[PDB]
């Protein structure tokens, strides 16, 4: 999922965390960066009974 | 009184500045004064700025070839051969004080505005009929409010140069001194910038020499990758080649005259910096980036590798020399602190980042 | 960030560059040293357990 | 393997589970119909 975020990072052109995996990047036309998430998210489910 | 003056510098109310270049030196604090209250006609030679009816400025030689100066209360300069032949207002406050100064090509006016002007010419020789300046100087501007009120400025000493932020005394080995905000040295990258970790990365932290060029002035320079560079050196300078020059302004309005940067390689082609979206205009055109909105870093090092706000942008064959042409500042918010152009060689440093900066650096 | 002798360390990267037939025997690779790297993690978190 | 409660007990192997938390992926979108995106630097 791409969301429009409210940073205003001013380096780079995309930017990734130390793992590699790539967190936003910027729309260079305009200097808005954008975040990238995954489309589903984990979760724990209670499973009693 | 200087509160008027130093105002034209726009600088907003909270702020602590250092100012440099040539100022008013002033008519009581150290030795300076020279303040000609009488049309005594003063005649000095090396002048390279003045301070405030009869202004005549011109080439030491004389040369009829060259544009002197005349300004009387109307201004003409002229060779015999006229460029400028008008007349321009000249009503002020007694406190107001209007200025020019040439260096390098270039002309800077203090007429309710820091004007800036590329010219080139040669002025030591001035005669006149309100005080003279050779050698540049330095202010502390304490300022509380916006206006007059407020600014309480002083002169200092160099040290100064030390104060603003954004400069640094380099130390003998080359080191970066510790405590530096690293507030424009993006990291190198050709690809992702990290946001936030740390890496042991080869990048070109190893200053050689520092130039903290106040923000008014523009510069015009040649620079090489096998001769140390000139100018004032800020700390211990290196006497090695700069295998990276690095680049730090304010604002983007420095660059988009076409021909700021020319680049010579090995092969003697050159390539000039040209906007309209940024090209390289070889001498075809090559393609170097979209400009961003606030350029902050360039950073052009041989091996032919050009980069904009710490992206690799471009790639070209092995440099051997640079040229500038930076054009002064947008004279809206000056002169808080200098834009600085660093000679450095790569080292391999470790690097810690949070958000996009440097923050904290080991060699 | 490893890519464990696959082509890349993005399983995307993978399935575009390759058929689906090699993409299997390539995603394999790195399924195999990512379940290898977590079950390392659980071995030495199941010791501090102890 | 339809039910969320069988789809977990379809993500072991086991028609029953004890007591416990098990790690479980949000429910995607049913339709995947994914737009395509594509961004890269302009070029000349
Ligand atoms: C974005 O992309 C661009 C382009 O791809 C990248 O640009 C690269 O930048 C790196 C530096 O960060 C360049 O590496 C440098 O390459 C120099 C080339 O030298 C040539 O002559 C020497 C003669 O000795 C040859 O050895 C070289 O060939 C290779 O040799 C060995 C073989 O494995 C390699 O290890 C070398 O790296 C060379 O690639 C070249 O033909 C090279 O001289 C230079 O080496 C200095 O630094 C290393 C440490 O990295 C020292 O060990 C070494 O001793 C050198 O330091 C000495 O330099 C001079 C040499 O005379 C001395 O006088 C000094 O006193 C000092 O002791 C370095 O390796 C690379 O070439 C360049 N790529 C291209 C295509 O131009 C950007 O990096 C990239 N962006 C980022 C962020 O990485
Ligand atoms: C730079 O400016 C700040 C802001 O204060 C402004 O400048 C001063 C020189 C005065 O003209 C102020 O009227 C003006 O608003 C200075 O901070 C202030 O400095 C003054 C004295 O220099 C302080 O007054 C004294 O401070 C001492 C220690 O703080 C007290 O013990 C005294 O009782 C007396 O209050 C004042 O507190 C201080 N802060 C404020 C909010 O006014 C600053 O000194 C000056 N110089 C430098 C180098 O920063
Ligand atoms: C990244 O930022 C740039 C810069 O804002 C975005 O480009 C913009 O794109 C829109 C939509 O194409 C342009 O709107 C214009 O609307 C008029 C109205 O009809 C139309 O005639 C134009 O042809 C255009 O569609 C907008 O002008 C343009 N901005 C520019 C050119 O500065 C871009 O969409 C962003 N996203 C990317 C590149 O993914
Ligand atoms: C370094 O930068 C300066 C400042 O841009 C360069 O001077 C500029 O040179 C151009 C080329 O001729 C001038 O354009 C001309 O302007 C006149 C108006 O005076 C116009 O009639 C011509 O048609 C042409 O457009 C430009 O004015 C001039 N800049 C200023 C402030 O006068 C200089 O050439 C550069 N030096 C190098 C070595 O690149
Ligand atoms: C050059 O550096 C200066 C600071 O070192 C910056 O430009 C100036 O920044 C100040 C601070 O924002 C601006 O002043 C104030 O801006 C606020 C914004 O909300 C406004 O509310 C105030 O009334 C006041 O205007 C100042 O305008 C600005 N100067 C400009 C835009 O010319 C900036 O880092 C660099 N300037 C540029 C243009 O990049
Ligand atoms: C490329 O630029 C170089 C500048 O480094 C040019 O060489 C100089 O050109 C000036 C022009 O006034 C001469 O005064 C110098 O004598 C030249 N040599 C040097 C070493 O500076 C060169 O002519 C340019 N070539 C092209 C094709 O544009
Ligand atoms: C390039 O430089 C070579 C080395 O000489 C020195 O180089 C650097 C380290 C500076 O100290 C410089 O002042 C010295 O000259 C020379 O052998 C070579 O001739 C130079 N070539 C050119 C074209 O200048």
């Amino acid at each position: 999922i791409i969301t429009l975020t409210n940073s205003s990072f001013l380096a780079g052109v995309y930017y990734t965390s130390d793992s590699g995996q790539l967190l936003a990047f910027k729309n260079v036309t305009s200097g808005a960066v954008y975040s990238v998430t995954p489309c589903s998210f984990s979760e724990q489910a209670a499973y009693v009974d | 009184n200087f509160r008027r003056f130093f105002s034209k510098f726009n600088v907003q109310a909270p702020a602590v500045v250092v100012l440099g270049g040539y100022l008013p030196i002033g008519e009581n604090q150290g030795v300076n004064s020279t303040w000609y209250c009488a049309g005594q006609h003063p005649t000095a030679s090396g002048v390279h700025g003045i301070f405030v009816f009869e202004i005549g400025i011109s080439q030491e030689p004389f040369d009829p070839s060259g544009y002197q100066l005349y300004l009387h209360k109307r201004l003409r300069i002229c060779q015999r051969n006229c460029l400028f032949n008008k007349a321009i207002p000249a009503h002020m406050s007694e406190h107001s004080v209007v200025g020019i100064t040439w260096d390098n090509d270039r002309v800077t006016v203090f007429s309710d505005k820091i004007y800036y002007f590329y010219f080139k010419n040669d002025w030591s020789r001035v005669a006149t009929k309100m005080q003279y300046v050779y050698e540049p100087t330095y202010y502390m501007l304490n300022v509380t409010s916006a206006g007059e009120d407020g600014i309480s400025y002083q002169p200092c000493t160099a040290n100064c140069i030390g104060y603003a932020a954004n400069v640094f005394a380099t130390e003998p080995n080359g080191h970066i001194p510790e405590g530096f905000s690293f507030n424009n040295w993006f990291l190198l990258s050709n690809d992702s910038t990290l946001v936030h970790g740390k890496v042991v990365s080869n990048q070109p932290l190893l200053v050689n020499c520092l130039l903290a060029i106040p923000k008014i002035y523009g510069l015009g320079q040649f620079f090489s990758f096998n001769q140390t560079i000139d100018g004032v050196c800020n700390g211990a300078a290196v006497q090695r080649a700069p295998e990276a020059l690095r680049f730090n302004i304010n604002d983007t309005s420095v660059i988009l005259a076409e021909g700021s940067i020319v680049l010579h390689t090995a092969l003697g082609t050159n390539f000039s910096f040209v906007c309209s979206y940024c090209f390289f205009k070889v001498d075809v055109y090559k393609f170097l980036a979209v400009l961003p909105p606030t350029v902050r870093e360039i950073v052009i090092t041989k091996y032919g590798d050009v980069y904009v706000n710490g992206f690799g942008y471009l790639h070209l064959g092995l440099l051997d020399a640079v040229t500038i042409n930076f054009t002064g500042h947008g004279t809206d918010d000056d002169v808080s602190g200098f834009w600085t152009i660093a000679s450095t060689n790569f080292v391999d440093a470790l690097i810690e980042v949070q958000g996009t900066a440097i923050q904290r650096i080991l060699y | 960030q490893h890519n464990f002798q696959a082509i890349s360390s993005s399983i995307d990267d993978i399935y575009s560059r390759l058929d689906p037939p090699s993409a299997d025997v390539q995603v394999d690779r790195l399924i195999t040293g990512r379940l290898s790297a977590l079950n390392a993690f659980v071995a030495q978190t199941l010791t501090k357990y102890t | 393997c339809d039910d969320p409660v069988s789809q977990l007990k379809c993500s072991q192997v086991a028609f029953d589970l004890d007591d416990g938390f098990y790690p479980f992926s949000s429910r995607n979108l049913l339709s995947h119909e994914q737009p395509i995106s594509f961004v890269t630097l302009p070029s000349f």
